[PDB]
Formats: C-alpha cells, structure tokens, sequence
C-alpha cells in the first residue's frame, strides 16, 4: 500500500539476527562442502545471495540435499569470505585474497561483488 | 527510525 | 575485521528476495493458524523479527512444529499487516488497524512497531 | 553501492 511508514533498520536487524542464528548453529537446514571443508547455512539465505545457490534450490531434486559439494577448484576460504557477506553485508577483500573472492563470486553468481573485485583490480595495475 | 519511504 | 568494504544495499535486497520466496512459496516450513487465516512463513524470518518466534522455534519440541496456532484474540488482518513488515520493512499502519496491528506486536514481541503505534495513538488524543 | 562501513 501507498499508506505504509518504514523501519529504516529493519532490513540490517534482520540479517544480524540470521547471522546470529548462524553463528548459534538455530535451524542451519544445508552444509557446503568446499575441498572438505564444511560450512553451516540456511538455504533460504544463500538463495536470496546467491544466482547459483537459487538454481540449486529451487531444483526440485536438489531443494530436498542436506549437503551441496562445490566445484573442487573452489578455495574454501573465498567461500568462508563470500559466505560471511552474505550474513553481514561486508566483505573482507584483501590483496592475498582478491583473486580468490572474485574466482568464488563469479561461480555463486554474486554480480555486486564481482563488479568490486573488478574494480579493485583495475585500480592495481 | 520510521520513515516516508 | 577492520579493512572490510560494505554494499550497502546488500540487507535490503536479501529481504525483498526472502519476500520473493515467500510469494512463490519457495522453502517455507511452517504455516502460522490465526483463528483458522493460514499464512505460509519461513520459520528463520519469523525468529529473526520476533521475540515470540524466535522463543517458539529455539524451543527442543516447538523448533519440529510445521504448524503453530496462535492465540485466539489474535486479529487475522493485523497479523497479516506484522507478517509482511517482517519481509518487507514497510507497515501498513491505518486509523483502522492500529489497535489491531499494536495488540499483535506487543503479542509478537515487536518492540519498534508497538513503538509507532504508542506514537501514532498517543498523536490522536 | 560500496563503503567503508
Ligand atoms: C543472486 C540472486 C539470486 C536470486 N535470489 C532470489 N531469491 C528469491 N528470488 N530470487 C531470484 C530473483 C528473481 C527475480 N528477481 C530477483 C531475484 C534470484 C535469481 O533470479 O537468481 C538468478
Ligand atoms: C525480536 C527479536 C527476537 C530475536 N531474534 C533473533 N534472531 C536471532 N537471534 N535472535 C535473538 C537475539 C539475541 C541477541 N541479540 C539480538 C537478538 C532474539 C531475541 O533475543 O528475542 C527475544
């Protein structure tokens, strides 16, 4: 409706609260599986993130898997990155991780992270 | 907070 | 850490993106019973916007629960208004909803809506 | 959009 009024927080509180649930293990429903390593998620969050995990999801063989196994040619800790960005907003970009976030970026489909991948990259040479 | 958006 | 960058529209588009799941009915896992109104929601949502939700769902029994009914005086309509502020940031807050949507936030533990309404009632007299 | 939170 036209009448409406809005909390201006309300979306940032939301995603600190799913970030909280997260960090307590509360209703975490899929693992990620990157090179052995495992990572904790709630679907419904990677798919609102994520081109890739949308798709996977919203297969309707896939939407029942408990655990997802990534490309091997994944690095884990590009994904703890791009999954810590996903729950918070900010992303820990550094010049020994760069290549590695924008590689995992363009594999999840995440297009607002690959543009400041690039951009960053750009101003470096 | 509350807003006109 | 301290050398992260931020996209700040990041918290507002996973919220529209949790409403376009809602919409389509993709990964809901719970329907909400207001004197026998359903409403299809995301449990993580609910517990991520409500200190109610989020007491039921971290509940050892309540967290298996597919169903929950909610109190009888409970107003279908102003649980409805609540539900889409959770996914959406935006109250539909009208001279003819506001004792209805207030009752359901102080319910729903709601603290920022019961807020406005104090505002917007105590503004009337 | 991008900042220095
Ligand atoms: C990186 C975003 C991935 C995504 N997440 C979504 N969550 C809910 N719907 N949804 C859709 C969606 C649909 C139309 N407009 C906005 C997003 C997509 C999508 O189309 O991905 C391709
Ligand atoms: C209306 C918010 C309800 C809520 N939602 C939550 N989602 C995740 N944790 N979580 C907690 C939480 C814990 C500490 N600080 C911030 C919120 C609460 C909570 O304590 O509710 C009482």
């Amino acid at each position: 409706a036209d009448s409406c009024i809005q909390f201006t927080r309300h979306a940032s509180d939301v995603l600190l609260n799913l970030n909280r649930l997260r960090s307590r293990d509360i209703l975490t429903d899929v693992v990620i599986v990157v090179s052995r390593e495992q990572f904790r998620a709630h679907k419904t969050v990677l798919m609102a993130c994520s081109g890739l995990f949308y798709s996977i999801f919203t297969d309707q063989l896939k939407c029942n898997l408990s655990v997802i196994n990534l490309d091997p040619e994944i690095n884990p800790e590009g994904f703890c990155i791009l999954l810590d960005f996903m729950y918070t907003s900010r992303l820990n970009l550094r010049e020994g991780n760069i290549m590695a976030v924008m590689a995992t970026a363009m594999y999840l489909q995440m297009e607002h992270v690959v543009d400041t991948c690039r951009k960053f990259i750009k101003a470096s040479e | 907070a509350w807003v006109i958006p």
